């Protein structure tokens, strides 16, 4: 009976493991199960050469990136309240500037703990956890929250400085749109599809525009890894809405110079002129910046479970929640090495930064990589 | 259906409300009147010649 | 079961096993018949076949759908003479068809509503056709039905009798008393609203009433 | 240019000249270039026409049609858990069947719409494929392919505004589980969007019992997890820091009874609100006046939330209407049975007040009935004054009567056939009707039970009985024991309650022996009668005709009459014999009829039966043994053979039976085994206690179309009979039954397929504990 | 019989004490209509004679009766009121 009362469609496999450049890791310094199979948007950071991560189960480390030893740890798994014996339960990823590590958590009570110690240099309860990453800058922590408010926060001390709805879809239409600072404009995408600039000091809108219409009478994917957080190059923003429709559109208009509407696309990186991507197969795509047009492909990764691509030893590095890492060859599309660190994976993403390449994979956390 | 004693083999079919006679009208006495139909029983009551139950066509 | 054939094909062993008494094939045979010449000549006259070899296989569900069928291809027809005295008739077969008649039972107190159903339909084919044939026969279809109702109520109006309902007696016999001049079961419902009135101190209706007693035992 | 003929090529299901109206330029007319593109897109437009080209030479047209109609099949693959008729309700819901317009543009616009019913069924990992496959002349079969990944799953709710109560413990009441173990199961986990839609009204419910009067959902949003299984869900609501019911401001029409309505407003000023309480309480005014006549008794409250000392005021405005609604009656679905019948079994007079209770005790009536399958009215207020309700009973009935049948000895055999039949509800009289009886070679038993429910208006229940087993044992006619047995009892019904009923009544009962056993408890029975025969052969006559009084009585609550599901029913029966019997005793008995519905949605229902029967001498003389109690054989315990738990026979030696076939029937017979032996046989106890624990259980292979027919229920079902005068003197290598320890059990599933005749049972049991042995046939089949 | 059990049985379509008060003989049905309502009874073959009339059995300790007649003209202005208990 359920041997026969199965259905499941095919998602293809992984060919080509390479290790042309043999690859390795820099360290193992795991904080632990990190957000595991569960979902949110966390992602760690690495700044002054020191591994802030955490685990969604409540650990806090702070990890000197020498072996990963640690700097500091807390532990925000609070104990009582409405619900007593808290865990982390993080919405927002581990942002890190001045002394205070602002994270979004799933209570929709935010914190900004001192980096020194990691005590809780100041916290905030914000009207629905963030959607997308604590966007820290300018006095304001930058907030897409779960309502598509725009909180505006005071990154001294939590003060809200506006909170303003810029996209609100049928349900939680998961876009993860993080509001840009950029060019003194609050540059933000959509969990509809619909595009913004807003004001990034006061929230004052200085356009929208609809790119992709959302699933609901023209339907679109729930798969894909698609980053509908913004990317502009000065007076065009070069983006993905939220299905993944690229976009090259203005900055203070939002007229669009090109737009890849036919891209679904999950995961990118705007390199130059080679906007090196993943396309929505989980395989491997790059166009231009001068219109979409397609620079190469791969398709050796082709329907697998890939975190966002990075450039690490001058190489295009990506890895996967199956725990693999893999080295596409920059241009041209070669799997050059693989690193299958773990078979945990990543629900966070790869930085290729600080001359390493941090990730929090889902059960043993922090690898740091190397070739 | 078939049988071999046979008091099976009187299967379905009849004319039970051809078989019947009308009934006797009212005649009710003066200042006791009250009207005496009021349901669809105001029918046109006519014939068309014969050909009744089993003898009505089947067309 | 009954695969693509010329119509005629289809139809003559319709009519074969309409004439064989196959009603079950004659069904299958005009349905893919129609199923595949809707746009038959005789698609109209498949359905008279169709209800003809529904109600012979006893099949009043398809009995019903064909009767709307034939007025939902083409309400206007001078076969609806058979129809409305089928639809009639549909109703007739839908208003009691159990066992219970050599039994020394009777079944007229079971369903007024394909009764009724029936009075609708063979008081309207008397009518929409007073010159067909159906028409000495629909009446005394309407004939047996009004009083079978009436006995239906008479059972009813037996009930609140048996009850000592006299309240619920009365508008029971005066819907009967307002619909059959010659019912006997109005007849002798009668003496009984004379009774509950009496029972009820309505005496001096009741002698009303047992005017038209005498009336109407005369 | 002005047509002479139009060529009407490949039109197939559309007429010439529903061709011909449709071309905008008609046989006849005036062509334009225009209409002839006219003549493109109208013909088109029918959406039966696969192609449209119009020419013509010099003016007489041609149009070259090909055609796209009837589809003729439409075949589906891969949809094998849905039903794909939901499926092709979306091509109904699309306009598309068989024998419909074959439109290729429409593939996958509907094809989206099947996956967008898998979107909104919750999958959205599911793909379809329609397949245009042609069919003959003009026709398309739709192959119809489903590539179905995968559902949406529930994973985890973020519940934000929540102050003061769980998160989790909010779960707790909702349909929202995500969490099936490897050593647990106790359902599914899967998502649907119409059980959040409840779970926000039952914890909108859950706030406002508490008081919470500024609860308010502020929004919910399901996350659409980029996965195809993430349902992670954020409700944001505001909490509403509780208000107290400080008083309630009942007004507006309270119809005379507003000393009744405080009653029902019995409130307490200060007490942490309860809105549901309001909302039952409204209701209990709209259940006085709806006994008080009034069929629109409107009642709009007003909670004034007074926030300046977190409490509430209740206004509440009332408006009864007519006193008198209830005019008449109707009653449908009598179509096989007799509507005074049912007429009886109503407790509303027309001509009357709304009585609400009157209505559903009627109701309760016809729910008691037990031979039908909606009970179900439309109370018609009739237009014209308000005092015109016309209740209209269509209700659908059920099969009556019911045969058993258990026939053994060989369809070669000489005269031997077991029978037995059931028209309970005789024929839409109502008549409980089941009858009994056999010719054998081993007796010929007769008997009859018929029942006027109502020979007196009352519910005087008249149910005749009677009985002759002309039993004889055979060994030759005798030589066992010869046993013609008759009688009659007749019993009436009589009206404790409308829930509570007594029965009494008188059993006349002769039974003529023969030849019996010489065995001990049997012929102890006959020392106890003072008769002691000789206890080596079978020389032995007896004859009884015994008078006895007989009662009973009734509790009845359960809620059906076939098929219940809460209640209890406790169904006292018993005897007593009269002056002039020829044996003084009696016999008491009781079995319940018991039902616990484990969730109040009342589909599994534990079916708690236990079983009692105590019988006795009325001092210095015995209960005889034939109404000793016996079990086993799904009597209360299936799995066993019949009547084979209790006391266990001891046989004296016969040196005559009056016959012996060459050591055959050995029961120490007069050839053979001639001494102090125990039968395996079950002699039976004077005192009875057995138990039947059932459990009711859906399953998910079956239609509920018609699993609510069938009743699957597992048991551990044990019992004892004992003697309570066995002694160890006359059974010291005969084990004892003094003791009520006499515990065996058998224990497995039971089953009912409700036929066209109604449950045909069949049980499967397995003993586990066995005290001394029994016969057993572990699977058994019964009607 | 020597049976207290009786079942209780009872009718309907009666008044009140306020009721009765509520029209005059000389009052049309449809003030009989506005303020009672009609009863559910009238005299069919003869004039408006409008029935608010009670019965009730109490379960073999009596039996209980209000009848309420209201005989109006033709033109249905009340011209009688009778109101009648049990026996």
């Amino acid at each position: 009976l359920f041997n026969s009362e199965e259905d499941v469609v095919k998602m293809s496999p992984l060919p080509t493991v390479e290790n042309q450049f043999t690859p390795t890791t820099a360290w193992s310094t795991s904080v632990g199960s990190g957000i595991g199979n569960f979902y949110s948007n966390l992602h760690p950071a690495l700044a002054d050469n020191v591994v802030y991560a955490a685990d969604r189960a409540g650990l806090v480390k702070a990890l000197n990136a020498d072996d990963g030893k640690e700097i500091w740890s807390v532990s925000l798994a609070e104990k009582d309240g409405w619900f007593s014996k808290e865990p982390a339960l993080l919405s927002g990823g581990v942002t890190v500037s001045g002394g205070h590590v602002y994270i979004g958590s799933e209570k929709a009570q935010v914190y900004a703990l001192n980096t020194s110690d990691g005590t809780v240099a100041w916290q905030t309860k914000v009207a629905g956890e963030a959607l997308s990453r604590p966007v820290v800058s300018d006095g304001l922590v930058l907030i897409h929250t779960s309502n598509g408010q725009l909180q505006a926060l005071n990154e001294a001390d939590g003060a809200v400085k506006w909170t303003v709805n810029l996209d609100m879809p049928s349900l939680s239409l998961r876009g993860e749109s993080a509001p840009t600072t950029a060019f003194g404009a609050a540059v933000v995408g959509g969990d509809n599809g619909r595009v913004s600039a807003v004001l990034m000091e006061q929230g004052q809108m200085i356009w929208q525009q609809r790119i992709s219409q959302a699933t609901g009478s023209t339907e679109i994917d729930r798969l894909s890894d698609v980053d509908t957080t913004p990317v502009v190059v000065n007076g065009v923003v070069f983006a993905l809405a939220y299905n993944g429709n690229l976009t090259a559109l203005d900055l203070r208009s939002g007229q669009i110079m090109w737009k890849r509407e036919l891209g679904s696309v999950n995961d990118f990186i705007v390199d130059g002129n080679r906007i090196y991507l993943v396309d929505q197969n989980d395989r491997v795509m790059a166009l231009t910046i001068d219109g979409g047009v397609t620079l190469w492909t791969q398709s050796d990764l082709l329907h697998r479970l890939l975190t966002s691509p990075v450039l690490y030893n001058g190489n295009l590095v990506v890895g996967d929640s199956e725990g693999y890492l893999h080295w596409i060859n920059v241009e041209d599309g070669r799997f050059v090495a693989q690193q299958k660190v773990d078979s945990s994976g990543f629900q966070t993403e790869p930085v290729a930064a600080d001359g390493k390449l941090l990730i929090q994979a889902k059960d043993g956390t922090v690898y740091s990589i190397t070739r | 259906c078939s049988s071999d004693s046979r008091y099976k083999r009187q299967v379905s079919g009849d004319e039970a409300y051809l078989e019947a006679a009308p009934l006797a009208e009212l005649h009710a006495p003066a200042g006791m009147i009250l009207p005496v139909t009021s349901g669809d029983y105001a029918i046109p009551v006519t014939n068309g010649s014969g050909a009744v139950g089993k003898a009505l066509d089947i067309r | 079961e009954v695969p693509d054939n010329p119509p005629n094909e289809i139809y003559a062993t319709a009519q074969q096993k309409l004439q064989d008494g196959n009603w079950r094939q004659a069904i299958t045979q005009l349905e893919a018949l129609d199923n595949r010449y809707p746009f038959g000549p005789y698609s109209q006259q498949v359905q008279l076949d169709l209800i003809y070899a529904y109600y012979k296989n006893a099949d009043l569900p398809l009995a019903q759908a064909a009767i709307d069928r034939f007025i939902r291809l083409n309400p206007t027809h001078p076969n609806i003479d058979y129809v409305m005295y089928m639809r009639g008739l549909t109703n007739m077969a839908l208003d009691d068809s159990a066992l219970q008649g050599f039994f020394g039972v009777d079944r007229s107190d079971r369903d007024p509503q394909h009764a009724r159903a029936a009075f609708s339909d063979f008081s309207k084919l008397v009518r929409g056709y007073p010159n067909s044939q159906y028409t000495t026969d629909a009446t005394k279809r309407l004939v047996f039905l009004k009083d079978r109702l009436a006995k239906y109520e008479y059972s009813v109006a037996e009930y609140y009798t048996e009850r000592g309902a006299w309240v619920a007696v009365v508008n029971r016999v005066e819907g009967m008393l307002r619909d059959y001049p010659d019912t006997q079961a109005t007849r002798d419902a009668l003496p009984l609203m004379e009774n509950a009135y009496r029972q009820m101190q309505m005496n001096a209706q009741a002698e009303k009433v047992a005017k038209i007693i005498a009336a109407n035992s005369s | 240019f002005v047509v002479k003929d139009i060529h009407f090529e490949g039109l197939q299901r559309v007429a010439v000249g529903a061709a011909l109206l449709s071309m905008p330029v008609r046989t006849g007319d005036t062509v334009n270039d225009e209409d002839i593109s006219n003549t493109i897109r109208a013909l088109f437009a029918t959406g039966n026409f696969e192609d449209v080209r119009v020419l013509r030479d010099g003016d007489t047209l041609l149009v070259q049609v090909k055609e796209r109609p009837t589809i003729a099949s439409i075949t589906f693959s891969g949809n094998k858990s849905v039903k794909d008729d939901m499926l092709k309700q979306n091509l109904e819901a699309s306009g598309v069947r068989v024998g419909e317009s074959l439109d290729r543009t429409t593939i996958a616009d509907i094809e989206k719409g099947l996956e967008d019913f898998y979107y909104s069924v919750g999958k959205y990992s599911a793909s379809v494929k329609a397949v245009v496959t042609p069919l003959p002349r003009n026709r398309v079969d739709l192959k119809l392919v489903f590539q179905e990944g995968v559902s949406a799953e529930i994973q985890q709710i973020n519940i934000v505004g929540n102050h003061a109560f769980t998160t989790d413990e909010l779960i707790s009441h909702f349909q929202l589980r995500d969490e099936v173990p490897w050593w647990n199961v106790v359902g599914d986990r899967k998502y649907q969007k119409q059980k959040l839609a409840g779970d926000l009204e039952t914890l909108r419910s859950y706030y406002l019992d508490r008081g919470y009067a500024r609860f308010n959902i502020d929004s919910t949003q399901v996350s659409l997890t980029p996965d195809k299984k993430g349902i992670y869900v954020t409700v944001n609501i505001t909490e509403g820091d509780q208000y107290k019911l400080s008083g309630v401001e009942v007004s507006g029409n309270l119809a005379g009874h507003s000393a009744e309505i405080e009653q029902l407003t019995k409130i307490e000023p200060g007490e942490l609100y309860n809105g549901t309480k309001v909302t039952k309480m409204e209701d209990d005014i709209k259940k006085l006046l709806g006994r008080y006549g009034y069929a629109y008794p409107r009642v709009q409250s007003m909670p004034e939330i007074n926030d300046a000392d977190k409490t509430v005021k209740l206004r509440v405005n009332v408006d009864a209407g007519n006193r008198f609604y209830v005019r008449k009656i109707r009653f449908e679905g009598n179509d096989t049975s007799k509507d005074a019948v049912l007429r009886r079994e109503m407790r509303q007079m027309e001509g009357a007040w709304l009585g609400s209770d009157l209505v559903d005790q009627g109701k309760e009536r016809l729910n008691r009935l037990g031979f039908f399958e909606t009970v179900d009215t439309d109370t018609q207020r009739v237009p014209g004054s308000p005092d015109q309700v016309d209740v209209v009973y269509k209700v659908k009935e059920r099969n009556t009567g019911s045969f058993n049948f258990g026939i053994g000895y060989g369809t070669e055999s000489g005269v031997s056939f077991q029978a037995g039949v059931q028209q309970d509800n005789w024929l839409g009289t109502g008549y409980a009707v089941g009858i009994n009886g056999t010719k054998n070679d081993y007796q010929t038993y007769a008997e009859l039970s018929v029942t006027n429910p109502y020979f007196t208006v009352d519910g005087v229940s008249l149910g005749g009985r009677l009985f002759y087993n002309d039993f004889q044992a055979d060994d030759a006619d005798l030589s066992d024991y010869t046993n013609k047995s008759y009688g009659t009892d007749v019993t009436l019904g009589f009206p404790i309650n409308e829930y509570n009923s007594l029965r009494a009544g008188l059993g006349y009962v002769h039974n003529s022996l023969s030849n019996m056993q010489p065995q001990v408890a049997m012929w102890r029975y006959l020392y106890s009668m003072g008769e002691h025969p000789s206890t080596s052969d079978q020389d032995n006559s007896f004859k009884t005709d015994d008078f006895t009084f007989n009662y009973g009585w009734t509790y009845n609550k359960l809620d059906r009459g076939y098929f219940p599901t809460d209640g209890s029913r406790v169904n006292l029966t018993g005897k007593v014999t009269i002056p002039g019997s020829d044996n003084e005793y009696y016999k008491v008995t009781l079995d319940t009829a018991t039902y616990v519905p484990i969730d109040d949605d009342h589909k599994w229902v534990v079916l708690g039966r236990t079983r009692w029967g105590y019988g006795d001498g009325l001092g210095g003389k015995e209960m005889p043994f034939y109404e000793n109690f016996y079990a086993g054989g799904s009597s209360t315990v299936r799995g066993f053979q019949s009547n084979t738990i209790g006391p266990k026979a001891v046989y004296f030696p016969h040196q005559a039976s009056n016959y012996d076939p060459d050591y055959d029937y050995e029961c120490a017979t007069q050839d053979g085994a001639k001494d102090l032996c125990k039968s395996d046989d079950a002699v039976g106890g004077n005192a009875m206690a057995v138990a039947s624990l059932e459990f009711i259980t859906p399953t998910p292979f079956i239609s509920d179309k018609y699993a609510n027919s069938v009743r699957t229920s597992f048991f551990w079902d044990m019992g004892t009979v004992w003697d309570t005068n066995w002694d160890s003197s006359q059974y010291s290598g005969y084990p004892d039954y003094s003791d009520p320890s006499n515990i065996r059990m058998s224990a497995g599933i039971a089953l009912q397929w409700m036929s066209p005749l109604g449950p045909l049972v069949f049980s499967y049991a397995q003993p586990f504990k066995k005290y001394d042995g029994d016969k057993a046939e572990q699977f058994q089949f019964n009607i | 019989e020597r049976v207290v059990y009786r079942p209780d049985i009872n009718q309907g379509n009666y008044l009140t004490a306020n009721d009765v008060s509520k029209i005059r003989v000389g009052m049309t049905q449809q003030q009989v209509a506005y303020a009672l309502g009609t009863p559910l009874m009238s005299d069919p073959f003869g004039t408006n004679t409008w029935f608010y009339v009670f019965r009730q059995q109490p379960g073999h300790e009596g039996v209980t009766q209000q009848t309420l007649t209201l005989t109006f003209n033709s033109s249905g202005v009340l011209t009688n009121i009778d109101n009648k208990p049990a026996l």
